[PDB]
């Protein structure tokens, strides 16, 4: 299943009725147990997938970086939050869909904000609208990712209307 | 808020009506349930002939005479043919 | 009974129609 | 009196000539003018004995009551129906719309008015064509019959007798010097109206009165509208006219085909591939000046196909049906630039055709595409939207999952189509207003149901936070029904309308999860409506707390955590406790009723009528009011 | 949506199907590979069930259906001596 | 494990702690820097409700927690009319 769902990331498109009918067969079975329906799909497939996406994502990350500028590496990493969401959608039952979503985030984004935060003084000193754009839906999600370029707005607003008035 | 156990042979069918409704909303509805014209089918009640006029208040069904919990008796007759609708079994004796 | 036979034409263009067509 | 005169007007309704004499017999001056040009009501329409004579074709009649009480031919009254209200009209117009010769013939020897203006600047030549009789059109054109006049939209004799299928009277018109490039509201001419029409001699005959083919206001010359009301005759016509230019035909060509691609009369496959390959064909004909469509991005509702640039990419996919379809429809809006009105009604039918087949997620793409269209058109979309409530009902009916990113969307359309009902509505004329209000209130029910619907799946939290951001975004736009209902006691209310094909058997109102999403969307609890019944005075009154007691209690417990008066009056001083009707709900809310000396006091100060003007806080005038 | 209950000796007894859906059983009936989603017959058969019983079992859908919201002393059902303990054995192979 | 209600004239108005800690004011001041943990006197004390009104409050704390879960013939509350439109007041402050 892990396999399947790595060859539709891959670039592949495997059968999307048969992988969705036994994720979510994991669900039906135990859907006339009163306590933690989900109880056995999210220690049967869910923690599973989880830790296999977080692996797969730290190693896509890190197999971004090393190629590719800050530039596109953020349309990069939004092109696969977007085909993440859509793919978890497909397969997945829908209450493990902000929890994979989140996982891919903590590898793609989150793990690398040194790395996001080094270029966003960059980002707003050039006045790169493209990438202000990819920088904010980008460091939204993550928790502590936000201040840093709310701050570096803030000092870059600050010289520019300097430079306007002082002179 | 009438209702009624429309009798064939064997047949039998709950229908429930307004105390204003005429006989035409019934002969339509056994029309459509039992596949039938009402050009050829009329209904009797208890032994004696009804029209397709005259509504159901005054022909005799009131809603304190044909309540749910035992709804009174309307005869069918398909092609003329007599009212020979086959009463229910028999109950058992009291043990 | 199904959408397909439900779906009408243009009515609501030929109700706002029938004020310019009047005789 | 009115006896004699509604009698008389009973009479020549009827044509009783014997009675109608009977009735004028030994009447002065004054009581034949009364008797014959009192304008009486029947039926809903309020016209004169001679105006219902006339309409009735009754010539007796109106030659006995014109060649000797001489009644005038100035009459005025509300003749026809079906969208015709149209007042100040004479008899002679009726008799002209009746397609009577004779009554035209015995009131335009009479002195009838032939050039006489109804309300709506009517002449009685333009509806003698809209009957389509050529006598009364020649008849009356004889007794100096201007057709050039024509309505306040500027629609002449010519182009009304050119929208019906009647050769004779457009071919006496033409003869008659009647104007070809006669301009409608919209700009548009008379050959536009008589190639959507489907009339192959009407349009030959106007090309050749030299008809000069011009684009209308929307910018569609009536080729296009010949190519769109899927008349190949009409359109194949107009090649010799030397005029077409290369560009104009084979676009016209193109439309034709996309046209015949999908309809719902006009639906074939073979005749549609063969017009296509011609267009084709003769786009790439010569090579010298050979034509290059310009492609539109594909768009994802229209799957992933790139148009048909290559003879072979046409071939490839002439064997499947929708492919051709979804090809069709993307040219179709290509040529018609995907703003026009025309646009919408192909893509929601073969949405209702991809529904045919429990294709639920092609139909919910396509029909998105097509009410995202009629939403940047301007259009009310108030049917769409009860569609996609249908569909969702249905396919959660079958026990078929429900795609939280398209709900999403329906409900964001749903929100803006109800504020666009706002100000619409707030600004309508008397004409539609009862209409406007209708769909308005068509409007707010389909949000309602979609709200039931979106209850009715789950969805992640992301999904949700959307979901609840656009109810909480129409809370805030805070509308109202006609009878002052809100949303809250539209979703208490066991009476609101549900749609009955397919939303009733899913949306079930009241229903206890849309008020508290409602609720939690920060739905205003203690609104009243022109009755001043709150939601507690319009849940009390529910009629099923036996059979539906979870709806009942959670309904009852969320009005009341959220924050409402337990014993708050309305226009008559009933408190919610008198408006319950079951004993049920009585003693729910009277687990749910707290005592406080607050509204006690309040009462006590309402009953006996103390004045509490500027004694109180300002809050506290407002307590006392609705206590 | 009409469906038509037949007792042990051939009475046809046509009822309405939300009528007919009180009962457990015939609910469960109908559902599964009953369903014939035709809306031809609906045709249910009960071997066992006399028609004078299936009779009071239908007047009690309809009594049921009419009376489950009132809780205003609605009338007692009539149950004969003979139909009783006989009526019970139908009221439980066809639940409520 | 008494409340000391003390009215604009200084009538002391002595009431049970959960026949007080009804009104969301009382209960209010009774937290907060002012618990008084030793339940000899807990007074409160009112600079502004006089003391025909405080009266009727404590009759109110009294009659509603005697009638707290009846239901049934409840009796009403006589609001004076010229002690009404201030024991509406009165009942403002003290919430509930």
């Amino acid at each position: 299943l892990l396999r399947e769902i790595k060859n539709d990331r891959g670039g592949e498109d495997p059968n999307q009725k048969v992988i969705h009918g036994v994720i979510n067969s994991f669900v039906h079975v135990e859907q006339y147990k009163k306590k933690f329906p989900l109880k056995f799909y999210q220690e049967i497939f869910e923690s599973p997938f989880l830790t296999e996406t977080g692996e797969y994502y730290k190693q896509e990350a890190s197999n971004l970086l090393q190629e590719s500028n800050c530039s596109q590496y953020m349309e990069k990493v939004l092109g696969r939050l977007k085909d993440e969401e859509i793919r978890c959608r497909k397969y997945l039952h829908p209450s493990s869909y902000t929890k994979v979503i989140h996982e891919c985030q903590q590898r793609m984004v989150a793990d690398h904000l040194q790395f996001l935060h080094a270029e966003c003084h960059n980002i707003i000193r050039q006045e790169k609208k493209n990438d202000m754009a990819n920088m904010y839906v980008l460091l939204r999600a993550v928790s502590t990712g936000l201040p840093h370029m709310i701050q570096e707005l803030q000092n870059h607003i600050h010289d520019e209307g300097l430079r306007a008035t002082s002179n | 808020d009438v209702f009624l156990m429309i009798r064939r042979h064997k047949t039998t069918i709950f229908t429930d009506a307004k105390e204003s409704s005429t006989v035409f909303e019934l002969k339509r509805i056994v029309e459509g349930i039992l596949k039938r014209p009402p050009d050829e089918q009329r209904l009797y009640k208890d032994d004696q002939l009804l029209d397709d006029g005259k509504t159901l208040g005054e022909c005799g069904f009131t809603s304190q005479t044909a309540r749910p919990q035992a709804p009174a008796t309307v005869g069918l007759a398909f092609r003329f043919e007599a009212l020979c609708i086959e009463p229910f079994s028999s109950p058992p004796e009291l043990p | 009974k199904k959408h397909s036979l439900d779906l009408l034409s243009k009515e609501r263009e030929l109700n706002g129609k029938l004020r310019h067509l009047s005789p | 009196m009115e006896g004699l005169a509604g009698y008389v007007y009973k009479a020549a309704s009827e044509g009783k000539v014997l009675t109608l004499a009977a009735l004028l017999l030994n009447r002065s001056e004054s009581d034949i003018r009364y008797l014959l040009g009192y304008v009486s009501q029947q039926g809903g329409q309020r016209s004169t004995p001679l105006i219902i004579a006339a309409r009735n074709g009754h010539a007796k009649v109106v030659r006995l009551l014109l060649e000797h009480y001489r009644v005038q031919t100035q009459q005025t009254g509300t003749v026809r129906f079906d969208g015709y209200v149209i007042d100040g009209a004479t008899a002679l117009w009726c008799a002209a719309g009746a397609g009577h010769f004779e009554v035209v013939k015995l009131l335009v020897s009479h002195g009838a008015n032939v050039n006489h203006t109804t309300v709506t600047n009517s002449t009685p030549l333009r509806a003698a064509c809209f009957d389509g009789r050529l006598d009364i059109v020649k008849y009356l054109v004889e007794n100096n019959a201007n057709i050039s006049i024509a309505n306040k939209y500027d629609n002449t004799c010519l182009m009304i007798a050119a929208y019906k299928g009647h050769t004779d009277v457009v071919r006496y018109l033409l003869e008659q010097r009647a104007d070809p490039n006669a301009k409608a509201h919209c700009g548009a001419t008379a050959l536009h109206f008589a190639a959507e029409a489907g009339h192959i001699d009407i349009v030959k005959e106007l090309i050749k009165w030299r008809a000069a083919i011009v684009v209308n206001g929307h910018g569609m010359t009536p080729l296009k509208v010949a190519a769109e009301s899927c008349k190949a005759d009409v359109v194949e016509l107009l090649l010799s006219h030397a005029d077409c230019d290369r560009r104009s035909r084979i676009e016209a060509l193109e439309l034709l085909g996309a046209s015949f691609a999908n309809d719902r009369e006009n639906y074939d496959i073979i005749k549609t591939y063969h017009y296509l390959y011609l267009a084709m064909l003769e786009r790439f004909q010569d090579g010298d000046n050979i034509l290059e469509k310009e492609v539109l991005p594909p768009i994802h509702a229209y799957g992933n196909r790139t148009e048909c640039r290559n003879p072979q990419e046409l071939e490839s996919i002439r064997q499947d049906r929708d492919a051709l379809h979804m090809e069709g429809l993307i040219v179709r809006e290509r040529i018609l630039g995907a703003d026009n009105i025309d646009v919408s009604h192909p893509i929601i039918y073969r949405g209702a055709v991809y529904a045919d087949n429990m294709e639920f997620e092609q139909c919910i793409k396509l029909w998105l595409h097509a009410l995202h269209l009629r939403q940047k058109g301007n259009r009310n979309t108030h049917k769409d939207l009860l569609r996609f409530a249908q569909v969702f009902s249905q396919m959660i009916h079958l026990n078929e999952t429900v795609k939280a990113p398209d709900i999403e969307c329906v409900l964001r359309c749903s929100v803006l189509e109800i504020e666009q009902s706002m100000n619409r509505v707030k600004n309508i004329s008397d004409a539609d207003v009862h209409n406007a209000m209708d769909n308005y209130e068509c409007n707010l029910y389909t949000f309602l149901y979609l709200v039931c619907i979106s209850t009715k799946t789950q969805c992640s939290e992301e999904d949700q936070c959307k979901i609840n951001k656009q109810i909480y975004n129409l809370i805030h736009l805070d509308p109202r029904t006609r009878e002052g209902f809100t949303l809250l006691h539209l979703a208490v209310n066991s009476n609101t309308p549900v749609d009955d094909f397919h939303t009733n058997d899913v949306c079930s109102f009241p229903n206890a999860l849309v008020t508290k999403l409602l609720l939690d969307c920060g739905a205003e609890v203690n609104a009243v409506d022109n009755e001043g019944n709150s939601a507690l005075h319009i849940i009390v009154q529910y009629n099923r707390p036996i059979s539906d007691f979870l709806t009942l209690h959670s309904i009852i417990i969320s009005l009341v955590e959220a924050g409402a008066h337990t014993d708050m009056t309305n226009k008559q001083n009933k408190t919610p406790l008198d408006k319950s009707t079951t004993g049920v709900s009585e003693i729910l809310l009277k687990t749910q009723m707290k005592m406080s000396l607050k509204c006690l006091a309040a009462r006590a100060v309402r009953a006996n009528d103390i004045n509490y003007q500027d004694q109180i806080p300002r809050t506290l005038e407002e307590f006392v009011g609705f206590h | 949506m009409y469906v038509k209950l037949i007792s042990s000796d051939g009475h046809e007894f046509i009822v309405k199907r939300e009528h007919a859906l009180t009962s457990g059983t015939i609910k469960a009936m109908l559902s599964g590979p009953g369903q014939f989603a035709e809306n031809e017959t609906n045709e249910v058969n009960f071997r066992e069930i006399p028609s004078h019983v299936l009779s009071k079992v239908c007047m009690y859908f309809t009594y049921k259906v009419r009376y489950t919201n009132s809780s205003t002393e609605i009338p007692e059902f009539p149950i004969a001596p003979e139909i009783a303990l006989e009526l019970l054995m139908a009221a439980n192979f066809l639940d409520c």
